């Protein structure tokens, strides 16, 4: 039948726990991340750039997808603990140099055939 | 200097309002964060963080999920490091 | 003061070489050039963490042995005395004493790298 | 005359005497799980010395004539009373465990002393490393108070720290329903007074704590109940065993010298089993201490040093 | 003479330096080691001045045991640095009682 | 029976200092084995970045 085998999160509750200790590791990670990683951004914008990515994926109802994502969350997390990534690697989360993307209909009409 | 229940009252009360989103007007002893303070349970994470670092103890997820009002959190910790006044 | 004159000249001549190798050949530093080298990547962040020895045992024995050789430096003059008989025994006695200490350390492990 | 620092200087080594079969092996199991038999068969099969499980009067077995003395003079604790009324206000539960810990502690020391002296392998039922589990089951049933657990783990950590894990540890797995059938068949009236929760508690704390941490310290052999009867099969595995996992191989003659000197001085062996922690149950009052010790004195073969008591019949005293 | 004054006040600040621990034992241990350098220079100054041929002995032999004192000294610091990790005298107080 | 010392009298000179004060009120009598237990692990092996240059 349509019933499926979960890996770690049987339902939303345990999955909601797993996204919580991601915050638990991340929140105490951002301060010394900036400290160790020679970053010039402050902790304040470091904290909420972890925030909005939770709402970047705050629509999935399938527990497996949350579980499939919880592994990657600690993967990028662990990649930051032992300085494996470089400055540009974490800067890629900080969208900083690209041109702003148009939003209103007048802007994309004035830009080109982009729908 | 042993702490008191009143001491825990002001310890929680102080660190509650350095949270930018927490509004002092909505803040009270009975402040349901998700409706009175308008804070998602995701936001609920970074309060009890400031609890465990300033109180110097550890709050499990199986306990931090229902710690909701400023009254509940006070009586939670009071049983933990054994302050009963 | 002849040794002073050559010593003064020597340290002087060295100082000119570093002097005109720091001002004449241009100056352009922009941080990442000034950064430490970690074979291309960014260091874990330290160069100050305890780099604990694994041969600490042999280091102190060097002090005892480098000290005791200073006891037998007078040997060339010690040969030209009226009492080479006790000179032979005493000077020999030192060399067996170093030999015994080396033999003692050798047998009870010692010189091999402590793990 | 026994091996001391002088013997080490003269030439009395101990890494020479030990051989491949110089293994100290402890069997383990549940309550009346038949592991005591397996200790006997493996002992006689490979020519290993068998040490029965240390009872309340095991110390009486190694002292004097080897007969069990009076309980009031050799512990003031009865396993039957522990069976009948576990929650007795006197506190026989911790008196059972603490006294039995030192009896096993004396059992373990004598086993290692024989292994280090002669080199002939020694097999004993259970050990000090398997003693904590009985108290853990007790606390998991309301049998004991938490302060007793604190005292036990304190002395166990203090006393068992400088000892080494035994060469091979073998466990027989008998389920609780099978264990209940065995004890019911036994018919000893004291062992109906048991709790099935206690029997799973002792079983759980074996496989959850004892076997796990013992695995990295020495080889673990989990054996099925039916396999245990095949005494031929259980011994081939222990014969061709790696015997490398643990602090046993990295043991020079000097550290062996420290171990032998510790075990040979019996008073030191259980010296720290009398920690001055003033537990309400563990402590015996001054008047009881004097009267009971005064009782111990005129018991035959106890007033003076061994080989010096006239009531025993030791002659040549005036020039002994 | 004035050369003598310079090198006995070398002792004094070395004396002050030794029995004044700020952070770690290594700096004080080095001060103990360097303390004998004044002791060496001190003893050496009289002995060549006074032309006493035999007693040129002791400047070298003072060096045998003063540096041997240091030899067991920094080897003792090895035992600290394994149990203690660091070499701080402020932490070096586990026998508070 | 003449009065013999009880448990409570034993605790008189039973602490770290039988004659205590606030300064030593937080002390701790030495362990009976006279060996302090090992503290937090103090291994800090540095990381070497071999390659790619
Ligand atoms: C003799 C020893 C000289 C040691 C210093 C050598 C040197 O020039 O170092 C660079 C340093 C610094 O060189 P610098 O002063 O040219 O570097 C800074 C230059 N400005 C101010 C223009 C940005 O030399 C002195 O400090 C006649
Ligand atoms: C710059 C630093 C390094 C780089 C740092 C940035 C990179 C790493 C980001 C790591 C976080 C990751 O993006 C998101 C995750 O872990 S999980 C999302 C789960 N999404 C759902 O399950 C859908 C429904 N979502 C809700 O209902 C709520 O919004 C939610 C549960 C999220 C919280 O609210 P409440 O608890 O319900
Ligand atoms: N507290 C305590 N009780 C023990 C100890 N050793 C044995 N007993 C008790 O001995 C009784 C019988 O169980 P066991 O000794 O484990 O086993 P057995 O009945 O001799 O049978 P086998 O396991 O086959 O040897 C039970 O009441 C046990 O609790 C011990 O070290 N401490
Ligand atoms: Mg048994």
């Amino acid at each position: 039948g349509t019933s499926v085998k979960p890996i770690f999160s049987r339902d939303m509750n345990e999955a909601k726990r797993r996204v919580r200790e991601l915050y638990r590791a991340w929140y105490r990670e951002v301060p010394n991340t900036v400290h160790l990683f020679q970053l010039d951004i402050s902790v304040k914008q470091g904290r909420d750039k972890v925030r909005e990515m939770f709402m970047k994926n705050a629509h999935v109802t399938d527990p497996r997808v949350v579980d499939l994502l919880v592994i990657k969350g600690k993967m990028e997390l662990e990649e930051t603990i032992n300085v494996w990534k470089q400055r540009t690697h974490i800067m890629r989360f900080f969208h900083e140099t690209e041109a702003p993307r148009p939003t209103d209909f007048l802007s994309k009409f004035y830009v080109g055939h982009d729908p | 200097p042993p702490l008191t229940l009143e001491a825990i009252k002001d310890r929680v009360l102080y660190v509650l309002k350095l949270y930018d989103k927490i509004d002092p007007e909505k803040l009270s002893v009975n402040s349901h964060f998700m409706k009175d303070l308008g804070l998602d349970s995701l936001d609920q994470v970074e309060i009890i963080m400031a609890m465990e670092d300033e109180f110097g103890f550890e709050i499990p997820d199986i306990d931090a999920e229902k710690l909701m009002c400023p009254q509940e959190i006070v009586d939670y910790i009071a049983d933990k490091k054994d302050v009963y006044e | 003061m002849n040794i002073m004159l050559t010593l003064l000249t020597n340290v002087t001549l060295a100082s000119l070489l570093v002097l005109i190798a720091f001002w004449l050949p241009q100056l352009n530093a922009y941080s990442e050039k000034t950064s430490p080298y970690e074979c291309g990547f960014d260091p874990m962040g330290s160069a100050r963490l305890p780099f604990s020895m694994k041969f600490f045992l042999v280091a102190i024995t060097f002090l005892l042995f480098d000290l005791e050789i200073a006891l037998l430096l007078p040997l060339p003059w010690a040969s030209q005395t009226n009492n080479l008989k006790t000179m032979l025994t005493m000077a020999l006695f030192l060399l067996i004493l170093l030999a015994a200490s080396l033999a003692y350390e050798w047998t009870q492990k010692g010189l091999e790298w402590a793990e | 005359l026994q091996y001391g620092p002088l013997a080490f200087v003269l030439g009395e080594r101990t890494t020479r005497k030990l051989t491949e079969t110089s293994k100290v092996i402890t069997v383990d199991g549940n309550i009346c799980s038949g592991k005591g038999r397996l200790a006997r068969e493996i002992a006689e099969k490979l020519g290993l010395r068998h040490f029965p499980e240390a009872g309340i009067h095991y110390a009486d077995s190694t002292t004097g004539d080897g007969k069990p003395l009076d309980v009031q003079l050799s512990g003031n604790c009865s396993l039957e009373k522990f069976y009948d009324d576990p929650k007795s206000n006197d506190g026989n539960s911790y008196r059972l465990q603490s006294w039995l810990y030192a009896s096993r502690l004396l059992q373990y020391a004598d086993a290692l002393e024989h292994l280090l002296s002669t080199g002939q392998g020694v097999v004993l039922e259970r050990s000090i490393y398997s003693d904590f589990v009985f108290l853990e089951a007790m606390y998991r049933q309301g049998f004991i108070r938490k302060q007793c657990v604190e005292h036990y783990n304190e002395v166990k950590k203090v006393t068992a720290c400088e000892y080494l894990p035994p060469h091979v540890v073998v466990y027989v797995d008998v389920p609780v329903p099978e264990i209940q059938s065995r004890i019911q068949k036994k018919g000893n009236p004291h062992e109906m007074k048991i709790t099935a929760a206690y029997l799973q508690d002792i079983e759980n704390a074996y496989k959850k704590t004892f076997l796990p941490e013992m695995s990295e310290k020495c080889e673990v052999l989990q054996y099925s109940a039916r396999e245990a009867e095949d005494a031929e099969k259980v011994v081939e595995d222990i014969e061709y065993l790696k015997c490398d996992k643990g602090p046993w191989p990295d043991q020079d003659d000097r550290t062996f010298h420290r171990l032998r000197m510790l075990v040979q001085n019996k008073l030191e062996v259980l010296n720290y089993t009398t920690i001055p922690v003033y537990l309400p149950e563990i402590t015996i009052g001054a008047h009881q201490s004097d009267r009971v010790f005064q009782k111990f004195t005129e018991l035959p073969g106890r007033k003076y040093s061994p080989g010096y008591n006239e009531d025993v019949g030791d002659k040549w005293i005036w020039l002994k | 003479p004035l050369v003598y004054m310079n090198i006995i006040m070398a002792f004094a600040i070395a004396l002050a330096g030794l029995l004044m621990y700020r952070s770690h034992l290594m700096s004080s241990l080095l001060c103990l080691e360097g303390m004998m350098l004044s002791l060496f220079i001190m003893s050496t100054l009289i002995i060549l001045n006074t032309h006493f041929t035999l007693a040129n002995m002791m400047p070298i032999i003072l060096l045998v045991f003063a540096a041997c004192e240091a030899a067991l000294g920094l080897s003792l610091l090895v035992m600290v640095s394994n149990t203690y990790g660091t070499d701080y005298v402020q932490n070096l107080n586990l026998l508070q009682c | 029976r003449q009065w013999q010392p009880d448990v409570e009298w034993a605790e008189q000179f039973g602490g770290a200092v039988m004659y205590p004060t606030k300064e030593t009120a937080h002390w701790k009598p030495p362990p009976w084995n006279d060996v302090d237990p090992p503290k937090d692990t103090l291994v800090s092996n540095l990381t070497l970045n071999f390659g790619p240059q």
